[PDB]
């Protein structure tokens, strides 16, 4: 039959802000004291990380950025890139 | 001839050098080397490879 207790809630939503009623607002990261006073970006990683915990990232334009290193290895090089020009002295 | 090598240094120590090539030809084959500098005649020269 009747459907009582509508309990309009237009007032309650504004209590947290009005700009949030049209925009979810961007999330912000936390500040680590150990990382001096630098502010972490949520959409750029200049430092080159380690390929393990960090998920395979995604790029969307420009941004000279680092990477996730998969294999680092140091050995002894060859004397000569190619061809017959192989002088040493 | 697959590759040449020349050394123009001055040392009295046994020096080892490594050179790599890409094996394009398939199937087991053979590899050779040839020295162009003639063998030593006296004891004053000792360029041994």
């Amino acid at each position: 039959g009747m459907t009582g207790i509508l309990f309009s809630l237009g007032a309650s939503m504004v209590l947290g802000g009005v700009a949030q009623m049209l925009a979810p607002k961007a999330r912000t990261p936390r500040i680590q004291t150990t990382d001096n006073g630098k502010q972490n970006t949520y959409f750029s990683s200049l430092d080159n990380m380690v390929a393990q915990g960090n998920v395979l990232p995604v790029l969307y334009g420009e941004m000279r950025v680092g990477s996730r290193v998969v294999s680092q290895e140091i050995s002894t090089a060859d004397e000569g890139d190619g061809g017959q020009v192989v002088v040493i002295g | 001839t697959e590759k040449d090598i020349t050394i123009k240094g001055k040392t009295t120590s046994q020096y080892l050098a490594s050179v790599v090539m890409g094996n394009l030809p398939p199937r087991p084959f053979n590899i050779r080397m040839r020295r162009m500098t003639p063998d030593s005649t006296t004891d004053q020269l000792q360029n041994k490879t």
